[PDB]
């Protein structure tokens, strides 16, 4: 029912990687296998059909092959934008009964480190009219994709009512995230300054807003 | 060329019937069936079925009892129905064009080589048949092609997809608040503005700026989920008027919010 792929695979920038798709005589052994690329937040893209034929607009760096009940997708001269989930697919018994592979997440190693860009937004005058204040920390352009977020007011660390997203893939194959500090209107005005401190690969980037000077 | 677009409700109650529609158009539609593929949050791609030019529908055997696929050529639309849905049916649903064809394929029988690719070693009897074999026992034997069927399948084109959530919970439309930097912020020639899409459920929402006319310098962030069960996300612009267009399909709400930098005027 499933075509077995490795859950995850890694390769170096500028080198080659291979993803396998193993099945039985009914599917992969049938000799017509397709491959698809899925970049999160994007429509799937067909890469290969009929074992070795490349779909339109797919460069020769992508290559398909098959030996018995196991097909492999081979990507050469790996680039950052090749980071995606790759699925094999095949027909089984019928040409209108498709089986998909379990999927493989590809990581391209060896890309440069990138510090995060941080923007801290204060609560709006409209929101504070409802006695609530949402501080918004927007974090973009960091690789690798992992940051730790810390909120502070007047030097003290705040843990209450903090909610932070996981890092998500941007359009440029880098990562983005956000953190939200939820306060009452009185909490917002009662402190001299709030800070959003974003730590990435041991380095911290900080932005700060002052309520009394926010107008 | 192909254009595939999915439409239908983003939220469906358990045990009800999920109904979706795909509006297809383009010269590249011909020779192709229109199919439906879904992907649940942590799962792989799953095939649902398709309807071909001949007007017949084929289905995933595991879902045939619950799935129905029809077409309305007067509207150039193909429909999908899933009966008795559970939370297992929450997924992103893709409209596709599909290639499906059973092909008769000729190959040499076991142990025989092709008489066309023997170079200068071809036996003379190759003139009468397609394949040949040799054993030091009985010498050269000959044979015709064997015939097998090869079932071809591949998805050609994909739609953008539509997210459907199966749940019995109601919706909450978002509030849109403007985002602008503090007046006491250290300044630069770059202005950061944004829109806070706050406290909605369920997913998704979309954000554009100035009805799509403004795109460069626009960064929209995936949502956070609070303890209340409500989502919130923000979209920011870096650089006139600035209007963010927020759409929340599950509640049938569209919001236009004009955003200005802080005047820092006493006003």
């Amino acid at each position: 029912a499933v075509l077995n792929q490795p859950s995850s695979v890694s390769g170096s920038l500028g080198q080659r990687v291979s993803i396998t798709c193993s099945g039985s005589s009914s599917n992969v052994g049938n000799g017509y296998v397709s491959w698809y690329q899925l970049i999160p937040g994007s429509a799937p893209r067909t890469l290969i059909y009929g074992d070795t034929s490349r779909a339109s607009g797919v460069p020769d760096r992508f290559s398909g092959s098959r030996s018995g009940n196991t097909a492999t997708l081979t990507i050469s001269s790996l680039q950052a934008e090749d980071e995606a989930d790759y699925f094999c697919a095949s027909a089984e018994d019928s040409s209108s009964n498709a089986v998909f592979g379990s999927g493989t997440t590809l990581t391209v190693l060896g890309q440069p480190k990138s510090p995060p860009s941080v923007t801290l937004f204060p609560p709006s005058t409209e929101e504070l009219n409802g006695n609530k204040a949402t501080l918004v920390c927007l974090i973009s352009d960091f690789y690798p994709g992992s940051v730790t977020v810390v909120w502070k007011a007047d030097g003290s660390t705040i843990t209450r009512n903090v909610e932070t997203t996981r890092a998500s893939k941007q359009s440029n194959s880098k990562y983005a995230a956000s953190s939200y500090l939820s306060l009452t209107s009185s909490d917002w005005k009662s402190k001299g300054s709030y800070s959003c401190e974003v730590t990435h690969e041991g380095s911290t980037v900080t932005k700060t807003v002052k309520p009394s000077e926010c107008s | 060329q192909v254009q595939l677009r999915e439409s239908g409700p983003s939220l469906v109650k358990p045990s009800q019937t999920l109904s979706l529609t795909c509006t297809a158009s383009g010269l590249s539609l011909s020779d192709k069936a229109v199919g439906w593929v879904r992907q649940a949050p942590g799962k792989a791609l799953e095939w649902l079925g398709s309807i071909d030019t001949g007007g017949s529908a084929g289905y995933n055997p595991g879902l045939k009892s619950r799935v129905s696929i029809t077409k309305d050529n007067s509207k150039s639309q193909v429909s999908l129905s899933v009966r008795g849905v559970t939370t297992e049916d929450s997924a992103t649903y893709y409209c596709t064009t599909v290639h499906q064809k059973t092909q008769l394929t000729k190959s040499c029988p076991d142990g025989y080589s092709d008489c066309y690719g023997c170079g200068a070693y071809c036996p003379y009897g190759c003139s009468g048949d397609d394949c040949y074999s040799y054993s030091s026992y009985g010498g050269y034997t000959y044979s015709s092609y064997s015939s097998t069927y090869i079932y071809e399948f591949f998805v050609d084109a994909w739609g953008q997809g539509l997210l459907v959530t199966v749940s019995s919970a109601s919706t909450t439309a978002p509030k849109v608040y403007p985002l602008s930097s503090c007046c006491g912020d250290k300044s630069s020639s770059t202005v950061t503005l944004g829109c806070l899409v706050s406290s909605y459920m369920p997913e998704p929402v979309t954000v554009t700026w100035n009805s799509g006319a403004l795109k460069s310098g626009v960064h929209t962030f995936p949502a956070v989920l609070q303890s209340s069960g409500l989502y919130s996300l923000s979209s920011m612009v870096t650089v006139q008027t600035f209007t963010c267009n927020v759409a929340h399909p599950a509640s049938s709400t569209k919001v236009d919010k004009a955003v200005e930098p802080k005047s820092c005027d006493g006003s």
